[PDB]
C-alpha cells in the first residue's frame, strides 16, 4: 500500500463469546490478557444425567 | 522547486506543559514507534517528501 488511512481507535460496544473445545482454549489460556478479557466461562458438560 | 518538499511537517505541538505528554503504545512495532513515511504516488512515481 503506498498509503493508508489512519484509523483512530475506536471503543468496543460488541460482547464477543468465544467458543471452542477445552483443547482450543488450553492453548490460549496462558496469555493473562485473555483471563482478564474473558471472565466468564460457560461449559457444556459432555454428558446429561 | 517544490514547497511540498520544503514546508515543514508538523509532528507534535504543545501539551501546556501539564499533564506531561505521555503516549502509552500497547502495539509497539515499528512503525507505530518511529513513525512512518508515505508514498503518494503523483503522476506515476512513488514521490515522496
Amino acid at each position: 500500500a503506498p498509503a493508508g488511512l489512519e484509523v483512530e481507535p475506536f471503543p468496543i460496544q460488541m460482547q464477543v463469546i468465544l467458543v471452542g473445545t477445552p483443547e482450543a482454549f488450553e492453548g490460549l489460556e496462558e496469555d493473562p490478557a485473555f483471563s482478564e478479557l474473558f471472565r466468564i466461562r460457560a461449559e457444556f458438560s459432555p454428558t446429561l444425567p | 522547486l517544490d514547497p511540498a518538499q520544503w514546508r515543514p511537517n508538523l509532528l507534535t505541538s504543545s501539551s501546556s506543559g501539564t499533564p506531561p505528554p505521555i503516549v502509552y503504545e500497547p502495539y509497539a512495532t515499528a512503525p507505530r514507534l518511529f513513525g512512518r513515511l508515505d508514498y503518494l504516488v503523483d503522476r506515476g512515481v512513488w514521490s515522496t517528501n
